[PDB]
């Protein structure tokens, strides 16, 4: 069944139809309304409950198979007064002291040890990103009608590994987070990807610096596809195309090399509704022919009112991983838009050079080449990551 | 199965049959006058100098592998005495490499004599001359290893020796070795 | 689950992984680079000693190798040769290169060393001293750009900077192959112009100017999201920051 | 299925080594029973009468004396307290490691 | 990340006490609520982010408590910990209890069976945590 489950404990699940898994969802909710995008009443104290008992105490008898009065007994019993130690405007930027918490306690040695003027500041928590990502969209509408997701939809939420590995560390990854929507398809998934893999560029161009070359990499080549469950899903909306899966494919199954028979489709094909897959298995996406990228499905599940309805920031980026620049050999301190090889000035080869330290070094006034090296310009993807 | 490319052997283990053949009787001609291969199984002298000479014409390809990873490779199953063939040529190998400065300068042990064996094969009739103690017409001893363990004592002269085989013999010691009838009556009892 | 990082296909008995495709084979054919070409690993100081180990041991080969060469073919005339004046000639040969064998491992590490723009041996350096671990050009660079010992390693001095700044002005702050010949201190283009930008004020900024504030302005309020900016990746564009 | 096929010499398998206290009970033997190997394999089922003489072999070359001070230590013989001692010492020396 | 610092501790104290009463009621739960005052564990100069992140693994965390093999008593315990996390909270929006399609029916029956043991407290907190629709579709808790 279409019945999601682990596999390894909090790591992967067992394998699962999207769109049946969505259906499972519906069947359980609609109707109900609780997976509805419309906002409903909720609690407050129970000094405040007139206006809405006369809609709630009908519903809760109904539901709780109990009388009216009871129904309002319940209803001022479960109050917040009997929760809220906090009151309404207690800021949380202080530990309470009227508490017992071990939680508090740890947290109090957590926060009393920053009260010094070395540590002082209200930096970074641990991670800058996901707040970002979440306060900018979260509860949002859209402005057009057309960009407005339909209610029960599924949301999936994809990690989208980068190709520059650690590789010194493997137990956390390099990845931006992405979510996508299950009617959509994955030719929309990648257009919207950013990476610098796109732009990449090259030529040697020591002679004639300013030649650099007018097409980025997604000028030139346009090749792009994922991969679930055996399936290759290739673009070929366009003539720099090409369809890499059956290059895969004839390498591949020419002997025991320890994968399955593979299948091809095309990119266009799918909507993210008509998969077979697995949460936490790592799967692949490839485009310009070499980049690679472990894809990651790490959530999926219905939207409701709460969430960023606003399809125009969709598919919705919420986390990121911060590779560092790569500064240039000459100053250290600024990123390089040169690199050099068989280069007589540069202690190095290769040696990364920034644009102006690059021109200074390696010319005269009026641009003449001096010395003997190559010269090719950069993109640094560590900078447009 | 070296001589061609195949799933199993992609291309850095692939190499040129000449050159291993060549480099394998560079070798087996030192096992010989170094008393190698006398009184020995013959074939586990050839398999360690073809591992060997397989490793060392890429080196830095190659000194990554080991006995049976390389002969599964060919589908061959090995001598484990090549070990000890092994074990015994590098030995050799090393006590050449002293003998030249400019090797003897990278300060060679078991791991990096390999990837001078080139170097070595060049010059192996003066390294030999250089090595062996035994400059005689007819600092290391060149002598099979069966004495390179070296005698406890060097053969002192026998003791050929007769005795007086006439005398008495002591009835004590030939009654200690008969059962007395209790003892009889245990075995038969055991029995 | 580690395992399916990149190469996401890797052969289980060899490793390797898909050939070449059509997309890659024309990006290098254009010769755009890959992203793994920018990883470079820190010379670390072993490395450095390997590496004044190899150079020597090169320049020692260079030398006695032909001079071993020569007394084994004198020994291999002498073995058959039945002249006897002949065979003392040759003989005498002999004694030549052993009393030359003898002096030269008699030589000191310098002058086996010898200058900074001598013949070496990258490649063989590369592939079997270094197993190729670095490659021969970037060895090659390393030694006589950096770690010949004929190279000024020294600190700069109160001096030598003043007349550094002075003189980078005479050429323009351009030409840094004249400039270092200028100063006489034996210092190179790369090293004048890396002093120079580490102090000079027109690259390091404490100012602003209109084209920085423009482009700074037009980055944050494409890229920012709330509070977080790329502030360290904005420097890209924007010169003179870090 | 292949012509490298090695041939060499497998009468040496694997045997099982010798214990300590196993030497101490084939001395008593010596000193109770005597030198009939066929009978000490009978009391060593899990050693055959050949193991017997490849025991004497070995401990001929350097114990003789002790091999004479068990045979003079004559002890009344008997079969089934022999079998006890063996399995109670093997299993005190299992107790003990 | 997974288990909160410190934060299981009092979730089990609270629980196994609440437990030791031989009581159901939410009253006796919120009297052990407000003596220990949990409810203030949402202050702490916790900023947004580690608020919303530390909501959301408190919820994930009352859930399997919350779940079986635990029985009607501890689970109904674990229900009035959920509302409480969920109520108490500092963020904006709320953030949700995350409940798997695994768990979304036998929570449902589990709230029918609330309802069939006459102790109504529970059922009646059950259903308004979802009027305020804390409880989340996801495929995994
Ligand atoms: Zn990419
Ligand atoms: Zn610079």
């Amino acid at each position: 069944c279409n019945f999601p489950e682990y596999e390894l404990p909090e790591l992967n699940t067992r394998a699962f139809h999207v769109g049946a898994f969505g259906e499972l969802w519906r069947g359980r909710l609609r109707g109900a309304g609780d997976l509805s995008l419309r906002e409903p009443p909720a609690s407050a104290l129970p000094g405040s409950q007139a206006a809405d008992s006369d809609r709630e105490d009908a519903a809760v008898a109904r539901d709780l198979d109990c009388s009216l009065e009871a129904a309002a007994e319940l209803r001022a019993v479960c109050g917040l007064d009997k929760l809220k130690c906090l009151e309404d405007g207690e800021d949380p930027e202080v530990i309470p002291e009227n508490t017992d918490l071990v939680t508090l306690g740890v947290r109090k040695r957590f926060l009393e040890h920053r009260e010094e003027t070395i540590t002082i500041d209200r930096a970074c928590r641990q991670e800058t990103f996901v707040y970002e990502m979440e306060s900018h969209a979260i509860g949002k509408k859209p402005e057009n009608s057309a960009d407005m997701i339909e209610e029960g939809e599924l949301i999936l939420s994809v990690n989208i590994l980068y190709p520059v590995i650690f590789h010194k560390h493997k137990e956390h990854k390099p990845y931006q987070t992405m979510l996508v929507l299950g009617s959509q398809k994955l030719t929309q998934l990648r257009d919207s990807i950013r990476c610098v893999s796109d732009l990449q560029i090259g030529g040697e161009f020591s002679n004639t610096p300013d030649q650099a070359p007018e097409h980025i990499s997604k000028d030139l080549y346009k090749s792009a596809f994922f991969y679930f469950e055996g399936t290759f899903y290739n673009d070929k909306r366009y003539p720099e195309c090409r369809d890499l899966s059956r290059t895969i494919i004839e390498w591949s199954e020419s002997h025991d090399r320890g994968y399955g028979k593979f299948q091809t489709a095309r990119m266009e094909d799918f909507t993210f509704n008509d998969l077979c897959i697995k949460l936490g298995f790592p799967y692949l996406y490839c485009h310009q022919g070499d980049c690679e990228h472990v894809i990651v499905i790490t959530d999926i599940r219905l939207v409701h009112h709460d969430d960023c309805l606003d399809r125009t920031l969709y598919p919705l980026l919420i986390k990121k991983h911060w590779l560092w620049t790569r500064k240039c050999f000459v100053c250290k301190m600024y990123t390089a838009r040169w690199v050099t090889n068989n280069d007589s000035f540069a202690p190095e080869d290769p040696c990364f050079f920034c644009d102006v330290c690059f021109r200074m070094l390696h010319y005269d006034s009026e641009g003449n080449k001096l010395g003997e090296f190559l010269a090719y310009p950069y993109v640094d993807p560590g900078t447009f990551n | 199965k070296l001589f061609q490319a195949s799933p199993s052997v992609p291309a850095k283990y692939v190499e040129d049959k000449e050159k291993m053949l060549s480099r394998t009787m560079q070798l087996v001609e030192l096992a010989n006058e170094t008393w190698l291969v006398t009184g020995r199984h013959p074939l586990p002298v050839i398999t360690a100098a073809t591992f060997l000479a397989w490793q060392s014409l890429q080196p830095a390809d190659r000194l990554s592998c080991s006995l049976a990873r390389f002969c599964k490779l060919a589908n061959v199953d090995l001598p484990y005495p090549a070990s000890s063939r092994l074990q015994e040529l590098l030995a050799v190998l090393l006590r050449m490499a002293e003998q030249l400065a400019w090797l003897r300068v990278l300060r060679l042990d078991k791991r990096s004599v390999v990837k001078h064996i080139g170097d070595l094969l060049q010059h192996r009739q003066s390294l030999v001359r250089s090595a062996f103690r035994d400059g005689t017409a007819e600092p290391a001893l060149l002598l099979p290893p069966c004495m390179l363990k070296s005698p406890k004592r060097i053969c002192p002269v026998p003791p050929v020796s007769t005795v007086t085989g006439d005398e008495n013999i002591s009835d004590s010691e030939i009654e200690q070795y008969l059962r007395t009838p209790q003892e009889v009556r245990d075995f038969q009892r055991a029995q | 689950m580690g395992h399916f990082m990149k190469p996401y296909f890797k052969d289980k008995v060899t490793g390797v992984g898909p050939p070449a495709n059509e997309d890659t084979r024309e990006k290098a054919a254009q010769g755009i680079k890959a992203f793994e070409e920018l990883l470079v690993t820190k010379w670390k100081n072993w490395e450095k000693a390997l590496l004044r180990k190899s150079v020597v041991s090169d320049r020692l080969q260079r030398l006695l190798q032909p001079k071993l060469l020569k007394l084994e073919y004198l020994h291999q005339k002498q073995s058959k040769v039945s002249s006897e004046l002949e065979r003392q000639a040759l003989e005498k040969q002999g004694r030549e290169a052993e009393k030359e064998i003898q002096d030269i491992n008699q030589l000191p590490e310098e002058a086996l060393l010898g200058n900074r723009l001598d013949s070496h041996d990258w490649e063989k350096i590369s592939n079997i001293n270094f197993e190729g671990s670095r490659s021969a050009e970037e060895i090659r660079k390393f030694w006589q750009n950096s770690e010949h010992p004929s190279i000024n390693k020294q600190e700069w001095s109160r001096e030598e900077e003043e007349r550094l700044q002075a003189i980078a002005a005479a050429h323009g702050h351009l030409e840094w192959q004249k400039i270092a010949e200028e100063l006489g201190t034996s210092r190179s283009a790369f090293q004048c112009l890396q002093k120079f930008q580490q102090h000079n004020k027109a690259l390091k900024r404490k100012e602003w100017t209109e084209e920085e504030d423009r482009m700074l302005t037009q980055l944050v309020q494409e890229m920012r999201v709330g509070s977080h900016i790329p502030y360290r990746r904005i420097v890209y564009y924007m010169e003179g920051r870090d | 299925g292949s012509t490298t096929t090695y041939s060499s010499f497998r009468k040496n398998y694997y045997s099982k080594p010798w214990s300590n206290k196993e030497t101490d009970m084939f001395f008593l033997a010596i000193s109770m029973v005597g030198t009939d190997f066929s009978m000490i394999g009978q009391l060593f089922p899990h050693r055959a009468r050949i193991e017997i003489k490849n025991k004497f072999k070995r401990e001929e070359k350097t114990n003789g004396w002790r091999i004479d001070k068990a045979f003079q230590e004559k002890r009344p013989f008997d079969f089934d307290f022999f079998a006890h001692l063996l399995q109670k010492v093997l299993a005190e020396e299992e107790k003990r490691k | 990340m997974g288990t909160p610092p410190g934060l299981q501790t009092d979730c089990e104290a609270l629980l196994s006490r609440f437990q030791e009463t031989d009581s159901v009621r939410f009253e006796d739960f919120t009297e052990l609520w407000r003596n220990m005052k949990f409810g203030t564990i949402f202050c702490g100069r916790m900023r947004n982010l580690e608020k919303n992140m530390f909501t959301k693994e408190a919820l994930a965390l009352a859930w399997r408590y919350f779940l079986p093999p635990y029985t009607f008593q501890i689970r109904v315990g674990a229900l009035y910990l959920l509302y409480g996390l969920y109520n108490t909270q500092l963020c904006q929006p709320k953030q949700k209890i995350r409940v798997a399609l695994k768990d979304w029916d036998e929570v449902l029956k589990f709230q029918q069976d609330l309802v069939n043991a006459q102790h109504f407290d529970a059922a009646y907190i059950f259903r308004k945590l979802r009027l305020d629709r804390a409880f989340h579709f996801t495929a995994m808790p």
